[PDB]
C-alpha cells in the first residue's frame, strides 16, 4: 500500500561535530522541511498458507538524500539498497543488517532478488527465519567492502507501547554517505508526534555514485500485520514505513545548555518563518 | 584594542600589522576622545551647581508631596522611588565593574569602562538640585541660594504665565492635590507601560548591538582559508601566510573602523541629546521657561530632574486650562 | 612608556593609556593520540600495476604516524605541487581522514587534474571540487610504460553523457549510442566504444608521456583525529597559563577540568568567534575548557612631567589578588617589573590601582579615574593620592513657612565664553 | 618601480593606492564629522551673538552665568569669544513673609 | 540590496559574499535606521496637534 | 565569469567585491552624517514651530 502523512517539524540533525550551548547558530544544507508530505509504504507479503504473489516494493526515487522512519519490533526491515537499475551496467551500493554486524558494500550485482517465501511464512504460527540471506548471487566488477556495528541499536520496553522511531538521513554529496540517526521510543501510536528531536551521525564513507534510485529490504521469511487496499492519491493506509525528500534549505538551529538542539526554524517556510 | 582583537596573541600578525602605520593609533585616540566626552557630558547636565544643596529634615511645603522625588534614607542607595523605578526598569549590559555570558565572550581587546559619575553621586547631583529648586526657586540658578517658602515659589511661577498671585493662594489646597495625584500617577503610568524608557533601552541596546557584532566579525573569513589566524599560521608556510594573514588583517580592520565611526556618529547625537539636556535643566529646572512646547506641554510651572541608566528624566509641572466658557467680548 | 606612546619627551598631567598587561606563557605541551604503528607507502607508491584513471586506484590511510620526510626518493616528482596545507607543514599536524588516489593520465592533461578545471578528464573521468584541500603529486613512468611493438593496458573515458560530480567513479562496460542507432553490442558502423587505449613506446615524445599522478586528499576538519605527525606529546597542565597544540589545534590559555556534555562525535568546542572554547584530550577522553590567559589595559597617571617623575598604574578591570600583587621574572609582558608590590596598592571600582594611596579626606579632583575615584599630586614628602572626588561643598538652606531671604545688594560679573565657530579649510 | 617589473609591479601599487586611498577616506570622514560639529557650535553662537548680543535673553544660565544684562562679541583665530556682562545678587537678610 | 548591487544575480558570487560575515547586514540596519528616522522627523516637525 | 577558471576567478571577484562593498560603504557613511545634518534641521524645524 502507499498513504501520505505530514513530516510536522522532523529530520533535522548535527550538521557539524562542533559543540555549541546557547547559541543561535543557523545553517544552509540539505534538509527536511517543516511540514511536507511523508509517504508510507508496506509491503505485503503473507496470504494463509499460500504464497500468492504479490509483486510489491516499487522503485523509490533518492534525491538529494532521504529520510527514513520505520516502527519495527525486532528485525522486520534490514537495509536498503542504493545505486541505478540494479543491472551488470552500473555499479551500486547495497546496505543490510545483521544480528550485530553491517555489511554495508559496492558492486555491480546483476541479481540479488531472492526473498525465499515461505509455505508457512505466517508469524503466528511460527516464525523459523535463520539465514535467509541469498544474496550477493553474482559479482561482475566488485572489489568494495566495508564492516563495521550495525546502525540500529534496537532497545525493548518488554511491550509495545514504547515503539522506537529509527529515524535515518542518508545523504550523497561528494561521496561521503552520511548516516544519522537517533532512536526516540517516546512513540505512544500517533504517527511522527508532536515534538522536537535531532539526529547524531553515526559513519561517514566516500565511494561515489549518482543514485537515482532507492528502495528497501525486508525479512520477508517472518512478516505479518500487512493490509492491503486500493489507497491512494492523499489516502490512509498502514505502513509503519516514512519516506522523505531532503531538498537544500536554510535552518535556524537553537542549541540548549547543555548542548542538545531544541528547536529549529525553517528559513524557506512561510514568511513569519 | 587592535594589538588582541586583529591579531590574536600572535607575533607575526602583530608585526604584519604595524606596517599599516596609524590605523590603529587613530582609532584609540577617537575612542578615548569619546569616552572623556561620554565623561564631561554627565558633567555638563547634572554638575550645574556649584554647591550641593540638602532638605530640611522636616518635609512641609504647603501641602505639596514631594516624597516620591527626594531621596529616601532608608534605601541602601539613598535614591527617590522614582529614580529607584528607573533604574529597575533600565537594564545595563555592562558597566565595567572588576570583572576580572556575552559579555564574558569578549577576550578581543574590547572593554567597556565605567563611567567617571558612579550612579551614587549622580544622584547626589539631582538631590541638590531639586532641594535647591524646592527651597530656592530659581534664585540659586543666579547667585546665592535665597530660601523662599513654596507657595510663595508657586505664586510666583504662576505669576511668571500671566494668572495671578491670588488663583494659587485661594485654590492651594486644590493645587497641591492635583500635583500629589500627578505625582502619584505619574509612577503607576510609568511602571504599567510595557517600555516607557524606549529611548535609554534603545542607546544600551544599540552599544550591545555593536560590540557584539564586531566580535561576530573575527568568524569571518574575509577570503581567507579560515577565520582563526592561529591555524593559517599553522597550516600555511610564512610565504601564503602573509598573504591570508593581510587579509585578515584587511578585514578586521575595515570592520573596527566601521565600528569606529559608527560610534563617532552616535556619539556626536548623544552629545547633541546631552546638550539639548543641560538646556532643558538650565531653563526648566533652574528657572522658568516661557518658550512653548519646550518643558513639556503646556505653560510650564517647573521641573525636576531625575537619574537614569545612561540618560535623565524631566518630571514637567505644567499648567493646563480646563472646562471653558464662551463670552461675547469687545 | 607613556614618553614612547605619544612622541614627547615631556608628558602633561593627566592619565594615559599606554599598552596591555598579559600573563605569558610559561612553558608548551603537545597531546596527540598514542599511536605507535605506522601506516606503510611503499607499496602505495613502489607498485608496477596501478589503475588507469576513469577506475582510480583509493587507498584510505587509518591510524599512524605519517612522518612525510622519507618519501621524497621514491619517485622523481616532477611537480609537487600542493593545495591547502603548505607541503613543508605538513608533519606537525593531524587529520580526520587521508585518501590517496592514483591513477596514471596524459602528460598534457597533468595541469587539469586541479579544482575547478574543464576539459576531457575533468568533466568525464575525475573531477577534483572546488574547495579540494590536499596534495597533487605527478612524475614520469616511460622507464617501464614501453614495448618494441605497444602496450595494451592502459585506458581511459572520452564521451559521457553528463559531467561526473567530483569524487566518483564511473565504470561502465556499456555502448555509447552514437548517431541515431540504437544498437546492441553491433560496435560497427555508427557504434564506436566510448574508451580508448594508452599503447605506449619510448618513440613518442615530451607531453604525450605517461605523467603517473597520486593525489591526497584529507579532512582537515574538527573530528576525532587518525593520522597525525611524528611528535612526541607531553604531560597535560591544568589551570595554568601554556601554549597547547591539542591535536593539531594552537593556542595560548588556561586548561581547567570542564563540566561540559560533549556527545561522542564531537571533539572541539565553540563560541561565537569561531574560536575554540572547549577540547577533549585526544589520549584522555576528558573534557577540558581553555580560557584565554590573563590580560588588561594600563593606564599611566602622571602629574606635570616637570613636577615629578613619580607615575601611578591602573590595571582597568583586574581584580589584582592575581599577579599583580605577587609578580615575578618573565610571567609579565611589561618588562618593568621592578615593584615591590607590597605597599601603596588601592582596589578601585575600575581595576585596582598601584603606586597611589587611598586617604579619606576628598577634594575636586584634577587627574580622573573613574568609579568616582580620581587622582591628584600632594604633600605630606610629596606623593600621587587618591581619593573620592569631592562633588561640592555641602551646605544648607534655611527654609521655614514665613522665611524670605533677600539680597539688599548686587555685582556686574563680567564671565567670559569661547565658541569655535569655523575651522580651516582644506583641499586635497 | 625601478627594482620590479610591470607584471607585479602594478599588483604592489594596486595595493599601495588601495592603503593610501583608505587612509585619506579615513581623513575625509574625520573631517567630516569634525564639521558637522564645529557646525553645531557655530549654529549655537550664531544663537548666542543674536540673543545675547542683539538683545536681552531672559532664557536663565544661557548668556553667561546669572541674570543675564548685556554681552559683547569678540573675534578670535577660528572662533569667537562672548564677553557677557550679567547681574548677580549679594549679601542677603532673612526677612518674615505673609 | 547586497544581493543585487554587489554580486548581479551570480549564485558563485553571493556564496562568496557570504565569506565576508554579517557585514551588510549592518548597512540594511543603517539604512533601515535612517529611513525610521526620517519618518519621525517629518511627525515631530509637524504632528504638534 | 565566462572568462576565468573558479581557481583564479575567486580571487579576482574577491577584488570587485571588496571594491563595491567599499564603495557602499561610503555611501551610507555620507547618509549618516547628512542624517544627522537633516535631524539638526529637522529638531530645530520642530522647535521654531
Ligand atoms: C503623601 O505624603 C504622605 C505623608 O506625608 C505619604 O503617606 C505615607 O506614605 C507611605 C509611603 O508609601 C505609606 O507607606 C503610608 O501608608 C502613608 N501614610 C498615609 C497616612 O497615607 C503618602 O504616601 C504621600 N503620597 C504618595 C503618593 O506617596
Ligand atoms: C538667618 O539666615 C541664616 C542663613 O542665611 C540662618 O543661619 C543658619 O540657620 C540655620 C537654621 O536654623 C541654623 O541651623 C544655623 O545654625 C544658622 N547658622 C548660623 C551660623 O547661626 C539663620 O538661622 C537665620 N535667622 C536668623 C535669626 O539669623
Ligand atoms: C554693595 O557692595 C559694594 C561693593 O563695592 C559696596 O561699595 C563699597 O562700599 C564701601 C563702603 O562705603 C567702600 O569702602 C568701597 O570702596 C565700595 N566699593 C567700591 C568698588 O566702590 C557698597 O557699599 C555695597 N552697598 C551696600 C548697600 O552695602
Ligand atoms: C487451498 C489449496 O488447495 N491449497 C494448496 C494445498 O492444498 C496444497 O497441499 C499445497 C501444496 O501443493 O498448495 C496449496
Ligand atoms: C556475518 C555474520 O556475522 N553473520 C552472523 C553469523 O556469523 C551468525 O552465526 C548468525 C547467528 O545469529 O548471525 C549472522
Ligand atoms: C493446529 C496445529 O497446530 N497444527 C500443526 C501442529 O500439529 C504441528 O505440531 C505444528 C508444527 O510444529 O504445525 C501446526
Ligand atoms: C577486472 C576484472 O575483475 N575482470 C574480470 C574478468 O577478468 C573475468 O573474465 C570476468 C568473468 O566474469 O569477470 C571480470
Ligand atoms: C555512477 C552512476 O550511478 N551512473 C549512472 C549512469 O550509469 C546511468 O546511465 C544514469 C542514468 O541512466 O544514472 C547514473
Ligand atoms: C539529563 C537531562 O535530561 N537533564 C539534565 C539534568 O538531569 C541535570 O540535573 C542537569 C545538570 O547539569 O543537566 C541536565
Ligand atoms: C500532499 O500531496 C497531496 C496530493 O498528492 C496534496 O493534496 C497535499 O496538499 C500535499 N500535502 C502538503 C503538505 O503539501
Ligand atoms: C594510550 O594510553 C592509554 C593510557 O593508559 C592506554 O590505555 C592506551 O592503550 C594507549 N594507546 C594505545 C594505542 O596503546
Ligand atoms: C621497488 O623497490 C625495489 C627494491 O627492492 C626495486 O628493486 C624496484 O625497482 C622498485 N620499484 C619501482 C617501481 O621503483
Ligand atoms: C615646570 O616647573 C618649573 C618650576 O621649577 C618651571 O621652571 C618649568 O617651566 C615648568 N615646566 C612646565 C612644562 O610646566
Ligand atoms: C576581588 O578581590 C577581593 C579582595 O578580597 C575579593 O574580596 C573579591 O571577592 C574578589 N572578587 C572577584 C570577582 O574576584
Ligand atoms: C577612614 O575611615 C574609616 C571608617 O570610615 C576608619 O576606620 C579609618 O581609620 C579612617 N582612616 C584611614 C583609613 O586612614
Ligand atoms: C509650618 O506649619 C505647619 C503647620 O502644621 C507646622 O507643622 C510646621 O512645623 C511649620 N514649619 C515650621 C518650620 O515651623
Amino acid at each position: 500500500t502507499q498513504s501520505y502523512t505530514n513530516s510536522f517539524t522532523r529530520g533535522v540533525y548535527y550538521p557539524d561535530k562542533v559543540f555549541r550551548s546557547s547559541v543561535l547558530h543557523s545553517t544552509q544544507d540539505l534538509f527536511l522541511p517543516f511540514f511536507s508530505n511523508v509517504t508510507w509504504f508496506h509491503a505485503i507479503h503473507v496470504s494463509g498458507t499460500n504464497g500468492t504473489k504479490r509483486f510489491d516494493n516499487p522503485v523509490l526515487p533518492f534525491n538529494d538524500g532521504v529520510y527514513f522512519a520505520s516502527t519495527e519490533k525486532s528485525n522486520i526491515i534490514r537495509g536498503w539498497i542504493f545505486g541505478t537499475t540494479l543491472d551488470s551496467k552500473t555499479q551500486s551500493l547495497l546496505i543490510v543488517n545483521n544480528a550485530t554486524n553491517v555489511v554495508i558494500k559496492v558492486c555491480e550485482f546483476q541479481f540479488c532478488n531472492d526473498p525465499f517465501l515461505d509455505v508457512y511464512y505466517h508469524e503466528n504460527n511460527k516464525s523459523r527465519m535463520e539465514s535467509e540471506l541469498r544474496v550477493y548471487s553474482s559479482a561482475n566488477n566488485c572489489t568494495f567492502e566495508y564492516v563495521s556495528q550495525p546502525f540500529l541499536m534496537d532497545l525493548e520496553g518488554k511491550q509495545g507501547n514504547f515503539k522506537n522511531l529509527r529515524e535515518f538521513v542518508f545523504k550523497n554529496i561528494d561521496g561521503y554517505f552520511k548516516i544519522y540517526s537517533k532512536h526516540t521510543p517516546v512513540n505512544l501510536g500517533r504517527d511522527l508526534p508532536q515534538g522536537f528531536s535531532a539526529l547524531e551521525p553515526l559513519v561517514d564513507l566516500p565511494i561515489g555514485i549518482n543514485i537515482t534510485r532507492f528502495q528497501t529490504l525486508l525479512a520477508l521469511h517472518r512478516s505479518y500485520l500487512t493490509p492491503g487496499d486500493s489507497s491512494s492519491s492523499w489516502t490512509a493506509g498502514a505502513a509503519a514505513y516514512y519516506v522523505g525528500y531532503l531538498q537544500p534549505r536554510t535552518f535556524l538551529l537553537k542549541y540548549n545548555e547543555n548542548g542538545t538542539i531544541t528547536d529549529a526554524v525553517d528559513c524557506a517556510l512561510d514568511p513569519l518563518s | 584594542d587592535c594589538t588582541m582583537y586583529i591579531c590574536g596573541d600572535s607575533t607575526e600578525c602583530s608585526n604584519l600589522l604595524l606596517q599599516y602605520g596609524s590605523f590603529c593609533t587613530q582609532l584609540k585616540r577617537a575612542l578615548t576622545g569619546i569616552a572623556v566626552e561620554q565623561d564631561k557630558n554627565t558633567q555638563e547636565v547634572f554638575a550645574q551647581v556649584k554647591q550641593i544643596y540638602k532638605t530640611p529634615p522636616i518635609k512641609y511645603f504647603g501641602g505639596f508631596n514631594f516624597s516620591q522625588i527626594l531621596p529616601d534614607p532608608s534605601k541602601p542607595s539613598k535614591r527617590s522611588p522614582i529614580e529607584d523605578l528607573l533604574f529597575n526598569k533600565v537594564t545595563l549590559a555592562d558597566a565595567g565593574f572588576i570583572k576580572q555570558l556575552i559579555c564574558a565572550q569578549k577576550f578581543n581587546g574590547l572593554t567597556v569602562l565605567p563611567p567617571l559619575l558612579t550612579d551614587e553621586m549622580i544622584a547626589q547631583y539631582t538631590s541638590a538640585l531639586l532641594a535647591g529648586t524646592i527651597t530656592s526657586g530659581w534664585t540659586f540658578g543666579a547667585g546665592p541660594a535665597l530660601q523662599i517658602p513654596f507657595p510663595m515659589q508657586m505664586a510666583y511661577r504662576f505669576n511668571g504665565i500671566g494668572v495671578t498671585q491670588n488663583v494659587l493662594y485661594e485654590n492651594q489646597k486644590l493645587i497641591a492635590n492635583q500635583f500629589n495625584s500627578a505625582i502619584g500617577k505619574i509612577q503607576d503610568s510609568l511602571s504599567s507601560t510595557p517600555s516607557a524608557l524606549g529611548k535609554l533601552q534603545d542607546v544600551v541596546n544599540h552599544n550591545a548591538q555593536a560590540l557584539n557584532t564586531l566580535v561576530k566579525q573575527l568568524s569571518s573569513k574575509f577570503g581567507a582559508i579560515s577565520s582563526v589566524l592561529n591555524d593559517i599560521l599553522s597550516r600555511l608556510d610564512p610565504p601564503e601566510a602573509e598573504v591570508q594573514i593581510d587579509r585578515l588583517i584587511t578585514g578586521r580592520l575595515q570592520s573596527l573602523q566601521t565600528y569606529v565611526t559608527q560610534q563617532l556618529i552616535r556619539a556626536a547625537e548623544i552629545r547633541a541629546s546631552a546638550n539639548l539636556a543641560a538646556t532643558k535643566m538650565s531653563e526648566c529646572v533652574l528657572g522658568q521657561s516661557k518658550r512653548v512646547d519646550f518643558c513639556g506641554k503646556g505653560y510650564h510651572l517647573m521641573s525636576f530632574p531625575q537619574s537614569a541608566p545612561h540618560g535623565v528624566v524631566f518630571l514637567h509641572v505644567t499648567y493646563v486650562p480646563a472646562q471653558e466658557k464662551n463670552f461675547t467680548t469687545a | 612608556e607613556t614618553k614612547c606612546t605619544l612622541k614627547s619627551f615631556t608628558v602633561e598631567k593627566g592619565i594615559y593609556q599606554t599598552s596591555n598587561f598579559r600573563v605569558q606563557p610559561t612553558e608548551s605541551i603537545v597531546r596527540f593520540p598514542n599511536i605507535t604503528n605506522l601506516c606503510p607507502f611503499h607499496e602505495v607508491f613502489n607498485a608496477t600495476r596501478f589503475a588507469s584513471v576513469y577506475a582510480w586506484n583509493r587507498k584510505r590511510i587509518s591510524n599512524c604516524v605519517a612522518d612525510y620526510s622519507v618519501l621524497y626518493n621514491f619517485a622523481p616528482f616532477f611537480a609537487f605541487k600542493c593545495y591547502g596545507v603548505s607541503p613543508t607543514k605538513l608533519n606537525d599536524l593531524c587529520f580526520t581522514n587521508v585518501y590517496a588516489d592514483s591513477f596514471v593520465i596524459r602528460g598534457n592533461e597533468v595541469s587539469q587534474i586541479a579544482p575547478g578545471q574543464t576539459g576531457n578528464i575533468a568533466d568525464y573521468n575525475y573531477k577534483l571540487p572546488d574547495d579540494f584541500t590536499g596534495c597533487v603529486i605527478a612524475w614520469n613512468s616511460n622507464k617501464l610504460d614501453s614495448k618494441v611493438s605497444g602496450n595494451y593496458n592502459y585506458l581511459y573515458r572520452l564521451f559521457r553523457k553528463s559531467k561526473l560530480k567530483p569524487f566518483e567513479r564511473d565504470i561502465s562496460t556499456e555502448i555509447y549510442q552514437a548517431g541515431n542507432k540504437p544498437c546492441n553490442g553491433v560496435a560497427g558502423f555508427n557504434c564506436y566504444f566510448p574508451l580508448q587505449s594508452y599503447g605506449f613506446r619510448p618513440t613518442y615524445g615530451v607531453g604525450h608521456q605517461p605523467y603517473r599522478v597520486v593525489v591526497l586528499s584529507f579532512e582537515l576538519l574538527h573530528a576525532p583525529a587518525t593520522v597525525c605527525g611524528p611528535k612526541k606529546s607531553t604531560n597535560l597542565v591544568k589551570n595554568k597559563c601554556v601554549n597547547f597544540n591539542f591535536n593539531g589545534l594552537t593556542g595560548t590559555g588556561v586548561l581547567t577540568e570542564s563540566n561540559k556534555k560533549f556527545l561522542p562525535f564531537q571533539q572541539f568546542g565553540r563560541d561565537i568567534a569561531d574560536t575554540t572554547d572547549a577540547v577533549r584530550d585526544p589520549q584522555t577522553l576528558e573534557i577540558l575548557d581553555i580560557t584565554p590567559c590573563s590580560f588588561g589595559g594600563v593606564s599611566v597617571i602622571t602629574p606635570g612631567t616637570n613636577t615629578s617623575n613619580q607615575v601611578a598604574v591602573l590595571y582597568q578591570g583586574v581584580n589584582c589578588t592575581e599577579v599583580p600583587v605577587a609578580i615575578h621574572a618573565d610571567q609579565l609582558t611589561p618588562t618593568w617589573r621592578v615593584y615591590s608590590t607590597g605597599s601603596n596598592v588601592f582596589q578601585t571600582r575600575a581595576g585596582c590601582l598601584i603606586g597611589a594611596e587611598y586617604v579619606n579626606n576628598s577634594y575636586e579632583c584634577d587627574i580622573p579615574i573613574g568609579a568616582g575615584i580620581c587622582a591628584s599630586y600632594q604633600t605630606q614628602s610629596q606623593s600621587i593620592i587618591a581619593y573620592t572626588m569631592s562633588l561640592g561643598a555641602e551646605n544648607s538652606v534655611a527654609y521655614s513657612n514665613n522665611s524670605i531671604a533677600i539680597p539688599t545688594n548686587f555685582t556686574i560679573s563680567v564671565t567670559t565664553e569661547i565658541l569655535p565657530v569655523s575651522m580651516t579649510k582644506t583641499s586635497v
